[PDB]
């Protein structure tokens, strides 16, 4: 969400060994925003989907 | 009105607006009348109890009364005229219908006789009816625009 | 489910029998479907406004009779309820394929009067009317009141300005009667408005008042469609 | 038995004893590409140059250029309402826009709804004279009429102050509406957002191509000082698009049919 | 209940307040009622016939749409499920006086097909088109059907004579789309039928085979009642 | 009986079951608008160009 | 109040699903200034009213 330095704490762009389910679809919430939601609700690698 | 003040800085609207009725009679003036809310226009001639929203107040124990529409409307939000382009339009007719229907309003509102005004004597008798206004429980403003940039409070010269 | 379908959408297989509103198909083989998978949300329909639907139309009140008693003239009118309710326009394009109805249709009456007219009036139903020959409907005799005053009455005055629903029940010897026949309606029941003698006014006063029926269909069971079009 | 599908899909014996192997491969990305590109959602969030805007062409004097531009990036060819002139196969002229072909304007069209806040940057490079302090301001339009990409000017320089006022009345920058000001010798940068305010509406038409002939419901103005002096002839706006947080489309329908040509001579 | 009468009728005061479908009374007095006490019994009512009634009527299935393929000749064909289904006359009588619709417009294709002809074509449904200068509708070229097997299809076919069931949901930016207002179900998608070559048979028979286009909406919130007449 | 009231008041039945039914909408401004504008005070406080001075 | 990176930890200008208190009258007690008070002293959501 907004937080001060975000960027520090993402794995951020890449392999980050566990971030290999790519093969796994995001969920959707019935009224999430993308910003304080589903980037902390699915898991920790659901910044790679641009959330 | 503070229904129109307190809606112009804005470009959208949604919500219900109440309508206060308000009759000037004497004790012995009977009669019915009858509020139809219609989406879009009432036809040229009368209107039919069915195919539109009606009520039929008696005025011997209610002769004053308030009437709320709700949101019937196609949309979520309307669009603001303004005070600005209200000066211009038709808005309360009392000869013919006014014409709703457009993306700015909630349809339209209008009284017709049931029973007819009856009277205790042979005098000339002229009744009025004052019609107050305000907004309803749900009634919300959007979009901050452009809808004041063109008011005064300073006299044209 | 399978087969190379995404999230967005569903490629499935329905069954061989599909019922929808009195069409059937009897099909020799499960056909393919595309669901676009679509669920809206809430805040996307009006709520509250179940009131005026479309299968409970004939319970809309329409004003069939309007009439004004002024000072000096009395009323005597003869209507058709039935006839008045079921011969509107808009009431015949909502039983239009269909052929059986058997309703209940009340009425109600409204006078706005004042505390200085007096005089009253009595309207009556005449209830079944096909092979009826006795109770005249002819002009006005102060000894029609005596017969009219056992049939469903009331009584309408404008002092009090008061009264006036009657419920006038379905009475026919058959059950569903028919609305593609020809006179479906006219001969199950009539209302006759006798005045006892004259509107007065106490004041002089000579302004005429308005005495307004309603009637609408209670419990309506509108059931078989065909294609021939309801008189 | 699965035989008219409309997704196919009837696995025969192909030639792999192991099913999808570089999905097993997890440390891939660590030795050829660095990252992975999963979806176009954080992709979109790159900005890219649409196109530059020069205030010296439309006023005379020292004045105040304004830009009414759509809040979504024109589109890239051959337009019959377009801003610009190039020479066609016929060896003619047709109306042609110069800008560039960015991600939103390739993947809006396949998509049917529209919806979410779109982000802009202005830049303001070129020349300059040295007798300059102007303000960049952005500023929104109303959701109710969508104008077109247009130009103006609005003259600065009379001899009353009044029709001076009255100038600086005429302009967006002065209403209630949202407003961005920087100033151009210490930051030339805006670096705004145009919010998705509508009439009661959901989405709108993704696959409408026709932005600088009619515009959208959320367009911007871009307003800054100009003189008539040489030097300034230089000096011109740069125009960076990207996506905004709440930004989706709908459901896709195929791409489009596309074209293949380069830039025309501009005529 | 009380006051002279007897076991045939009852006289009594119902309320002030006076709702029924739409039409609110606020009388100024509790008028007078006249009952007449009939509660009929049971076999007096046909049973089992709620299937097709008034308030779902929209979800009656018309045959929109009729083709013949012909061996040597294809099919390519465009079609308005929504301006076919709520262009008839009889569902034009239904929403007459309401202005609010929502539908979601499900379609069947049906096809009756033999083991010798073969040959296939596809069914594609466009969502919304309402400001789309893109997906051309044009004359026939076999790269359109590249760009119309990404939108909902379906694959229509002879040979196994089967498949076709669309459920077309309802995309439009606003809810509740005017039924009064010029053309207000032609810009919400339509169907076009492309023929990918050309229908074919094995032993050389002419026979023209039918494709029939069924439709009806499925969950209709049709709620806003007015005088004007809907198009 | 509220009969000369200066601020009125009398509600008469009108043409809904639901009474306010858009303050049951929670998620409305996640739909449409983005934002909610409840007071004068919170909007008072975006600045506005007035005037310019040579 | 004055407090740092306050515009981080407000819900600022929306929905927030709770928020939907508009229809509620802000209380002001009798010697209330606008910082320091009744955003604290009403409820979370009381920064819809300006405050």
């Amino acid at each position: 969400e907004f937080k001060h330095d975000g960027l520090i704490s993402k794995p951020a762009s890449a392999v980050a060994k566990a971030a290999d389910a790519l093969s796994m679809i995001p969920y959707i919430a019935p009224y999430a925003k993308a910003t304080s939601m589903v980037a902390d609700k699915i898991g920790k690698i659901a910044r790679i989907f641009g959330y | 009105t503070a229904l129109a003040f307190a809606s112009a800085p804005f470009e959208t609207w949604q919500g219900s607006i109440k309508f206060h009725f308000k009759v000037v009679c004497s004790e012995y003036h009977r009669g019915r009348l009858r509020l139809v809310y219609n989406p879009l226009t009432n036809n040229a001639g009368p209107v039919a109890f069915n195919q539109v929203y009606s009520t039929t107040i008696d005025i011997s124990n209610d002769r004053e009364f308030d009437y709320e529409c709700k949101w019937t409307d196609i949309r979520a939000w309307n669009a603001c005229i303004g005070i600005d382009g209200a000066t211009s339009a038709t808005f309360f007719n009392t000869a013919a219908a006014v014409t709703g229907g457009t993306p700015f309003d909630n349809g339209t509102l209008s009284v017709y006789v049931v029973n007819e005004l009856a009277t205790p004597s042979t005098a000339a008798a002229d009744v009025k009816v004052q019609v107050w206004v305000s907004a309803g429980d749900d009634f919300a403003v959007a979009v901050p625009g452009v809808g004041l940039s063109q008011l005064s409070y300073f006299q044209q010269q | 489910p399978s087969a190379n379908d995404g999230p967005s959408f569903t490629t499935s297989k329905t069954s061989q029998n599909t019922t929808s509103e009195n069409v059937h198909f009897v099909d020799g083989d499960t056909p393919w479907t595309y669901d676009v998978a679509a669920t809206p949300d809430e805040t996307s329909k009006l709520s509250g406004f179940d009131d005026a639907g479309l299968g409970e139309f004939l319970s809309r009140p329409i004003k069939i009779q309007q009439y004004q008693w002024t000072p000096g003239v009395q009323l005597f009118q003869t209507f058709n309820p039935w006839s008045d309710y079921f011969g509107n326009a808009d009431v015949l394009e909502k039983i239009n394929r269909f052929r059986n109805l058997r309703c209940k249709l009340c009425l109600k009456v409204l006078i706005n009067g004042n505390s200085f007219y007096y005089g009253r009036a009595l309207l009556s139903y005449n209830p079944y009317l096909r092979n009826d020959q006795v109770t005249v409907n002819r002009s006005f005799f102060i000894q029609d009141l005596i017969a009219a005053s056992n049939k469903p009455h009331i009584l309408l005055d404008p002092c009090s300005s008061e009264g006036g629903q009657m419920c006038l029940p379905f009475i026919w010897p058959e059950n569903y009667l028919d609305i593609t026949s020809t006179g479906w309606e006219d001969q199950m029941g009539e209302c006759i408005i006798h005045d006892f003698d004259v509107l007065r006014h106490a004041n002089g006063g000579t302004d005429p008042i308005t005495v307004s029926i309603f009637a609408w269909a209670e419990d309506v069971s509108l059931l078989i469609p065909t294609t021939v079009a309801a008189q | 038995d699965n035989s008219n599908n409309p997704v196919g899909g009837n696995p025969i014996d192909n030639y792999g004893t192991e099913h999808a192997p570089l999905l097993k491969e997890d440390n891939q990305y660590l030795v050829y590409q660095g990252e992975r590109i999963v979806s176009f959602k954080d992709l979109l969030r790159r900005y890219q140059y649409l196109n530059s805007y020069w205030p010296q062409e439309t006023g005379s004097g020292f004045r105040y250029y304004t830009l009414d531009s759509p809040g979504m990036p024109i589109y890239r060819g051959w337009d019959p309402n377009g801003i610009d002139q190039g020479q066609d196969s016929t060896a003619g002229n047709s109306p042609y826009n110069f800008c560039s072909m960015t991600l939103l304007n390739y993947l809006a069209p396949a998509f049917v709804c529209q919806r979410g806040s779109l982000r802009h940057k202005w830049v303001t490079a070129g020349a300059r004279v040295n007798s300059t302090a102007s303000v960049l301001s952005a500023t929104r339009h109303g959701v109710l009429f969508p104008l077109p990409l247009a130009e103006t000017a609005h003259p600065l320089d009379n001899a009353l102050v009044g029709d001076r006022r009255s100038e600086l009345q005429e302009m967006q920058r002065s209403r209630l509406n949202g407003t961005a000001i920087t100033p151009v010798r210490l930051n030339n940068t805006l670096e705004i957002e145009l919010p998705y305010y509508s009439i009661g509406q959901r989405f709108h038409a993704s696959r409408f191509l026709d932005l600088a002939g009619t515009g959208d419901t959320q367009g911007v103005e871009i307003a800054c000082e100009i003189s008539d002096g040489g030097n300034d002839a230089n000096y011109r706006l740069d125009q960076f698009v990207s996506v905004g947080e709440d930004f989706t489309l709908g459901m896709f329908v195929g791409a489009p049919i596309m074209y293949f040509y380069n830039d025309p001579t501009a005529t």
